[PDB]
């Protein structure tokens, strides 16, 4: 219960947030991203995932 | 009227304050909920039970 | 009269030796599964979520 | 009143960039103060240089396209960002890089001055297509610390640069990556301790623990002030 | 000027006493004078320790009487009231004499 | 005192009798260390039998349920009272009203897990303050009834056991009163010989348990003495 | 490198316990770590001196009553709970409080030696009611850290101590609130620097320039382990 709560709050989106749009080199700087508090959790973007 | 005696007193009407996070310093998002709440203690107690 | 010695003894019986955890009213054969335990200050079994 | 001062008991080093300081045992409570107060600071404000600024011939904006290659000039923005460059002496110094035939083009090619190297010699940069394609671009390192992106970046320029020059994230800081947990330690008495398991992953041009070492020296020096 | 003469059996114990004197005074006050030693008296005797004849066996037991002179220069309002409240520890004999 | 209440609980800690209310109304003289002394008012008063009122304070002693009946006087001397006002509050009162728990500060968000299904995540100032530490009251029962080969003693002189019996007693046996008890103890030592062939019965504390002997009462064959505490 | 140092620049005193403090100047981003490093450290680890045994005359338990007086034993155990002492020479001293008369007993009855202070003059405690009761507790103050409690010092305490000093559990912290904000700093030739603005709420014995020295201390010789070795 708890966790899918976090998880859905988590992986979702909203039509504009702090780095609408922006491009990330990896998922270590979108958590890097988030943590400094320059992006959104829920902010769409262009990652590049392997 | 809930609301309005919110307004007597200077909290916000919402019934909900941001809270910071005593771990990390940094705000919750999304505004949550706090007030006073009546708790009792049960007779249930867990050292008679262990 | 549990003296200072007697609880590296039991973290050392404890390490690798599982237990049987059961819920009262066992149902289905989920409901009797085996941990490791972990010690704990206090006086109520800590049980992980998802179980 | 007497504090509990921990050692250090591991560093186990899974790769060249890869490190867990495993650490006990620390007062209840601290082991989230220490871990935070060394995440921030080595998120947003550990000083070093990367790439700032590029101008590459062919292109007019960040949505252009130039032959010869496979990839596209997004791609080779995020491939520049993630070359990991240190300079010496100066703070901020112009490179260029010149390429033609078939092959990639790795961060050995460059041309490089005395006082910068790479890290990192067979991190791609992009691959070619034809033999005939001469890729050329002016790359720009500045220093400064932490992170600042081309977003904010772009929103606090003001000087019309000339047409050509592409912006990118400034990967100041060069962690990559530092996460912790607090486990539970145990003095023989007091089960209440707390154990740190700082995770570091950094890209090159140095050491996770002297990355550690570094911020945890620049915040003993921040607060070197009023201490008695 | 306040004269305070520490006498006690123990030394370690006057000793103690003396520098809570002080203590005492040195936050109160200003210009506390020191922890001055005065002679030790040795207070000897000799007795016959047979019952009844043995004239030559004897115990010769002593009392060292330790001296400790701590001395106030200037008396305050809020010093010299302190040690009114400021009871030492048991087995000390203090004797404090203004002027 | 809960802050959100329906006004019911005036009612109900009236009419449950564990609050002192008053029989006549007046002022006070207040005793109280033992009991409330309540001056009456002349209308009130009856003509003979001049009369004022000694209210009982029933204090610390054990519930059907081991909880802790207590009252406590909710009035200060020399203040007025009206008839059918409250003098002392009872247990789980305050003011005349009814205070079952206690209200806290309380915010509604998941925190990192600690209250999963419906457990609940409780800061270290509810526990300081003390605002949840009830008081439980065992009454404990020891008899020397005479089974068979002559009657058991009440003595210290405990035996096979050492100088860990004669401890939170008296030289002539039973718990002294007060202390800090714990699981273990003896609190009345009471053994037989007959039963180099004597035991141990001597009624002990429950494994587990603390505490502090707040009463013992003793109504015991007429004989219990030594040569004179009776 | 191009960092600053910051100062204790304005320390005003809205009361003698709610007292706010600045900081001056901080880097960017610096703030909220600072901020939070000196609330988690200066909520958790500093030392206040506190009650420890309250010890009356002529008591068997904590749960008895007394002569004379209004709050029962365990009141005055937690209104003695409560108090706020500063004592400066020595770590562990005993008071004395005598009194006897109709009316509350303040706080400011203590008969104070010369290096203790009570700082709360209206600090109550009991209400004496009869004017021929009396009073007469010898109150220890210890000095530590953080919490202990009664059930964890009923063994830990080695001095064999006596039996009928009641123990009072130690909240030993003398910081009960703390906030901290990162305002914009007013710097002449500099806009990317900031001030932290730390409200403490004492409990009137610590000195705040004092707390954020030691507590300063405290996080210094902590990361000094991250220094030194590796």
């Amino acid at each position: 219960q708890d966790v899918v709560l976090g998880l859905y709050y988590m992986t979702r989106d909203c039509v504009n947030a702090k780095g609408e749009g922006m491009v990330l080199t990896g998922p270590k700087e979108a958590e890097r991203l988030y943590r400094s508090g320059l992006a959104s959790l829920h902010a769409r973007v262009k990652v590049r995932i392997t | 009227e809930i609301k309005e005696l919110l307004k007597l007193g200077d909290l916000p009407t919402s019934g909900q304050i941001r809270l910071y996070d005593g771990r990390t310093g940094e705000q919750f998002e999304r505004p949550v909920t706090v007030g006073y709440m009546y708790m009792l203690k049960l007779n249930h107690l867990v050292d008679d039970k262990m | 009269r549990e003296e200072a010695v007697v609880w590296d003894i039991l973290d050392e019986v404890i390490r690798e030796h599982p237990v049987l955890l059961n819920r009262a009213p066992t149902l289905h054969r989920l409901g009797i599964q085996a941990f490791e335990p972990v010690l704990i200050e206090g006086k109520a079994i800590q049980l992980h979520p998802l179980v | 009143t007497e504090f509990l001062k921990p050692r250090l008991v591991d560093i186990e080093q899974v790769s060249s960039t890869h490190a867990k300081v495993t650490l006990e045992p620390l007062e209840r409570g601290f082991g989230h103060t220490l871990g935070n107060a060394l995440r921030r600071i080595l998120l947003s404000s550990m000083p070093g240089c990367a790439v700032t600024e590029v101008e590459i011939d062919g292109v007019l904006h960040e949505y252009s396209t130039k032959e010869g290659v496979q990839e596209d000039i997004l791609e080779i923005l995020l491939n520049l960002k993630g070359l990991a460059v240190r300079v010496q002496g100066k703070d901020e110094v112009i490179l260029t890089l010149n390429k033609s035939g078939i092959g990639p083009v790795t961060a050995a090619d460059i041309t490089h001055d005395g006082d910068v190297e790479i890290v990192k010699p067979q991190h791609v940069i992009c691959h070619l297509t034809d033999e005939n394609a001469s890729i050329s671009m002016r790359i720009k390192v500045q220093r400064g610390r932490g992170y600042v992106p081309a977003s904010t970046r772009i929103h606090s320029e003001e000087d019309e640069r000339p047409i050509g020059r592409l912006l990118v994230d400034a990967c100041y800081s060069p962690v990559e990556r530092i996460a912790y947990n607090v486990e539970a330690a145990r003095v023989e008495q007091r089960t209440d301790l707390d154990k740190l398991v700082i995770e570091m992953e950094t890209n090159g041009t140095i050491d996770p623990e002297e990355a550690i070492r570094r911020a945890a020296t620049i915040l003993a020096e921040q607060l070197e002030a009023f201490v008695d | 000027r306040i004269r305070i003469r520490l006498k006690a059996f123990d030394h370690r114990l006057i000793d103690q006493a003396t520098a809570e004197i002080v203590e005492t005074a040195k936050r109160t006050g200003a210009q506390v004078r020191g922890p001055i030693p005065l002679p030790t008296r040795k207070e000897r005797f000799t007795v016959l320790i047979s019952p009844h004849v043995n004239k030559d066996a004897r115990d010769q037991y002593e009392i060292r009487t330790h001296l400790r002179l701590v001395d106030i220069v200037e008396p305050t309002e809020k010093t010299v009231d302190a040690l009114m409240r400021l009871d030492l520890a048991a087995g000390v004999d203090v004797q404090i004499s203004l002027g | 005192k809960p802050l959100v209440g329906t006004g019911m609980e005036r009612a109900v800690a009236v009419d449950s009798g564990v609050t002192a209310v008053a029989k006549r109304g007046g002022v006070v003289q207040y005793v109280d260390a033992s009991r409330i002394v309540i001056k009456v008012n002349e209308d009130e008063m009856y003509p003979g039998e001049a009369g004022i009122d000694i209210y009982n304070l029933t204090k610390y002693t054990r519930s059907n349920q081991n909880t802790c009946i207590n009252q406590m006087p909710c009035v200060s001397l020399g203040e007025p009272v009206e008839r059918g006002d409250v003098l002392a509050d009872g247990p789980s009162t305050d003011l005349g009203e009814l205070a079952l728990g206690q209200n806290m500060r309380v915010a509604f968000m998941p925190w990192n897990g600690y209250n999963f299904e419906d457990s609940i995540l409780v800061s270290e100032r509810v526990v300081q303050e003390d605002r949840f530490t009830t008081i439980h009251i065992q009454e404990l029962a020891c008899v020397s009834r005479d089974t068979k080969l002559g009657p058991e003693e009440i003595t210290a002189d405990i035996p096979n056991v050492g100088e860990a019996a004669l401890s939170k007693l008296d030289e002539s046996g039973i718990v002294y009163i007060g202390a800090e008890v714990t699981g273990g103890d003896i609190l009345v030592g009471k053994v037989t010989p007959k039963g180099s062939d004597v035991k141990d019965s001597s009624l002990r504390v429950p494994n587990g348990v603390s505490g502090t002997v707040i009463d013992v009462q003793v109504f015991t064959r007429d004989g219990v003495e030594k040569d004179k505490r009776a």
